[PDB]
DNA sequence: ATCAATATCCACCTGCAGATTCTACCAAAAGTGTATTTGGAAACTGCTCCATCAAAAGGCATGTTCAGCTGAATTCAGCTGAACATGCCTTTTGATGGAGCAGTTTCCAAATACACTTTTGGTAGAATCTGCAGGTGGATATTGAT
DNA sequence: ATCAATATCCACCTGCAGATTCTACCAAAAGTGTATTTGGAAACTGCTCCATCAAAAGGCATGTTCAGCTGAATTCAGCTGAACATGCCTTTTGATGGAGCAGTTTCCAAATACACTTTTGGTAGAATCTGCAGGTGGATATTGAT
């Protein structure tokens, strides 16, 4: 990534979180929801990326493929349609 | 006037607008960095197929939208219209994500 | 020898029976696969997809579009009590959600 | 020196034309369909595999597929699938 | 005439049953209901002793867990009394609805 | 029959669940819930019974049924 | 002269190996797979019995019963999560009352 | 006799190693039996899929390890991965 | 918060009933010694993609100002739900039988696996076809202030 | 009870990125001809399961009382939405390079395939002991009076 990647969870802006809550039908949002959502999202991604990477290392590859991600999502009971090629 | 909408009207306009569309609500690049950063801490020098990141973004957004749905039901159950951390906690607990 | 007749044409199906049979043999599901199994399964798959394309085609038509897209599939699936049950733990990429605003949120 | 990958795409397209002669499908939509066919396939074959196992049988037959279908699918969707499945078998065995 | 205050006995009951592990529903009533329900699917069926006990262990466990979630929903709404509304929210979120 | 699951019985289950106060509407709501539970499981249990060509529902049949429903049970053969 | 003793285990390498090939998991099963698998099972079992053994001790029982297993399991965070969707017949629940429910 | 087999002898042996003074009721043992069968299927099952995804026909200790890494939470995984590789080595040594 | 007067828990104890543990014997499995295959790993090598960076444009995130109206606090009592004493009967539980049926064996006709060979249906680019994304405008609601 | 003010639709158009077709091998079905495996079709067996039959002992269904929780009705300090001006940095396209999937070959360490021999693990009565049922006696609390 050339430049060190740091503190990117802050890339998930207040507005991007607001649009997500809207789609989920939320009308009013407390001020503390933003950090909480960042904390929950991080846990969600770590859990999935972890399993995905494990499939990658196991295939002795250096490239995380959509399949690795698809298989990891399924393990978490989070099945995804559209990326099996 | 200057014309000014009442608090909640535009919020409602936005709800209708996003429940009607399917585009990703989080920006691409920023989401991409987050994924590479998190992954970087598990195994260094990993590469990613463009599709891998897209799959991750589709899954995360669908997950959050759904969480907000449940979170909203919790807030409403407490006679509120405003979602708060306690709502996301109650929902994650009931879902069995943090029982 | 006799002219070739595909197992799909024999069962009167569009889904590949030979394909499915191979997939079953090589998926380590059992030591042996009966002749009727791939027919039955290949037919159920065809039935289920024909059943979702029906509903998605309509949704596409309700939106004055001639091409089915992920959103039409979501609408179809989530608006059908049973399909939704079946795909309750599945997510359709680029599917969005069903419009639904909790009444208490509407202006009073 | 080719790398050919199989898919359910042509079959899904033939079925789409049957139920909607005037409709087409975006490749991304086709991607959802292919994911769907593989998901159900595995869910069904999986249950069938266990069935034969619990019953000490080494062969998965149309009977195992059938009960798996009654186990995985909700109400009406199941009766329907059973109909199509049974119909296809009887027609196939009669070399019809 | 001695008379405990409302709640004190309910609490004493909570400690009692959370400490024990026996089935809380009467055997015959349950068994009879299982057979009845079973009839609406397959006919003239026989049941193994252990099969009915297995179903009962699962039910109680299931209802107990549901009541725990229901309780969290009631407490979330500033109440201490569970209401149908609480069971409904809980099942909504568990994906049972 | 569903009435066989009495009020004091539902109270007990709720107690182990930590519930201190109960609305009178709860008992019938709980019977409805319980019913759907038994149906979903017994449906599959019996289906396992019928595939094995048996007339007797075994503990395993139930165990497999609980497993499919994501309610894995321990102590009855599986 | 059994494989279990050759791996320093109590759990059945031979039987684990047989369950693996008969289980329709793959056309072939390597030599070390059963060893590794038997080991993980022995480790998980030891882990639970250890704690359940304690629970039985603190209850003054010489015999472990389901209550003890359910206690061992639910009070340990990782085991609880491993068995989050499992139910222990005759295990009951962890005593626990929500603070708002207590008087004074 | 045929009838059926369980893990009873083995579970009783591990118990004696950790609590020589302790025993186990019939039901608790029934529970351990279930437990063992359950974990077994989860790992063998995950190992099966792992092997299939990479187009491998044989299931080795490498697939069991990754399966354990995927199924066990944190520390439980670390200790299981150690006991496993540990057992392989000994088995392979003598 | 104390006293007093109940009311419930909670060890601890004894006498056994009945779970466990302990013994002794096999069928069923695992272990052995040889003998032969073969999945897949190591060694290249073609060439897809993926990592990164450059530029220009402009879609969006940010910080700021205000004040609408939502969450949080309170108060009050109507009436729901808990605690209890009663009286009844449904659930326990204890036999006794009869038999509906899981469980097993021995065969064999009917169904599957497999190596070899034909015969396409499928798939990967090219070569065509075209929806409908983006743009434009008036027509129609939908608000919010008067 | 309106009307500027804005946002939301609806219908029309066009050409180019994204489907659909058209081509042509060719991987992989399907057709043959054997070589195994099976699923049961009968015929028998001990069982676990229903069926009744019959005391009765908790447990539950009821009817009273009334403590105190759930909601309704208010109040109002601030948080959070609505609008704006800024100007940062995400999007879009493409260019470079070369990291690393994927495709092929070659060939052993490792896995399968028998033929037998050893060793287990499952069973079921016998021989232990360990909880359990009841009974206290003494903590621990509750609840009402002051
Ligand atoms: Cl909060
Ligand atoms: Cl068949
Ligand atoms: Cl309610
Ligand atoms: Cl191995
Ligand atoms: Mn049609
Ligand atoms: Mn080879
Ligand atoms: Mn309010
Ligand atoms: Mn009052
Ligand atoms: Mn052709
Ligand atoms: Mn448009
Ligand atoms: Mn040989
Ligand atoms: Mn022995
Ligand atoms: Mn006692």
């Amino acid at each position: 990534h050339r430049k060190v990647l740091r503190d990117n969870i802050q890339g998930i802006t207040k507005p991007a979180i607001r649009r997500l809550a809207r789609r989920g039908g939320v009308k009013r949002i407390s001020g503390l929801i933003y950090e909480e959502t960042r904390g929950v999202l991080k846990v969600f991604l770590e859990n999935v990326i972890r399993d995905a990477v494990t499939y990658t290392e196991h295939a002795k590859r250096k490239t995380v493929t959509a399949m690795d991600v698809v298989y990891a999502l399924k393990r978490q009971g989070r099945t995804l349609y559209g990326f099996g090629g | 006037k200057p014309h000014r909408y009442r608090p909640g009207t535009v919020a409602l306009r936005e709800i209708r607008r996003y429940q009607k569309s399917t585009e990703l609500l989080i920006r691409k690049l920023p989401f991409q960095r987050l994924v590479r950063e998190i992954a970087q801490d598990f195994k260094t020098d990993l590469r990613f197929q463009s599709s891998a990141v897209m799959a991750l973004q589709e899954a995360c957004e669908a997950y959050l939208v759904g969480l907000f749905e449940d979170t909203n039901l919790c807030a409403i159950h407490a006679k509120r219209v405003t979602i708060m951390p306690k709502d996301i906690q109650l929902a994650r607990r009931i879902r069995g994500e943090r029982a | 020898r006799a002219k070739a007749k595909t197992r799909s044409s024999r069962a009167g199906l569009q889904f590949p029976v030979g394909r499915v049979h191979r997939l079953l043999r090589k998926g380590n599901y059992s030591e042996r696969v009966g002749a009727g199994a791939p027919v039955y399964l290949a037919a159920v798959l065809e039935y289920l997809t024909a059943e979702i394309l029906e509903l998605a085609g309509n949704a596409a038509r309700d939106n004055k579009k001639t091409r089915i897209i992920p959103r039409h599939l979501q609408l179809a699936i989530r608006n059908d009590e049973e399909l939704n049950k079946l795909l309750g733990r599945v997510t359709i990429a680029q599917g969005g959600v069903l419009p639904n605003i909790q009444a208490v949120l509407l202006p009073k | 020196k080719r790398s050919r990958k199989e898919s359910y795409s042509v079959y899904v397209y033939k079925v789409l034309k049957q139920v909607h002669p005037d409709t087409g499908i975006s490749s991304k939509a086709m991607g959802i369909m292919n994911s769907f066919v593989n998901d159900i396939f595995e869910r069904i074959a999986g249950e069938a595999s266990r069935l034969a196992h619990y019953n000490k049988r080494s062969t998965i037959t149309s009977r195992e597929i059938q009960t798996a279908v009654r186990l995985l699918l909700p109400g009406e969707l199941a009766k329907h699938a059973v109909s199509e499945g049974t119909k296809a078998v009887t027609k196939y065995t009669s070399a019809k």
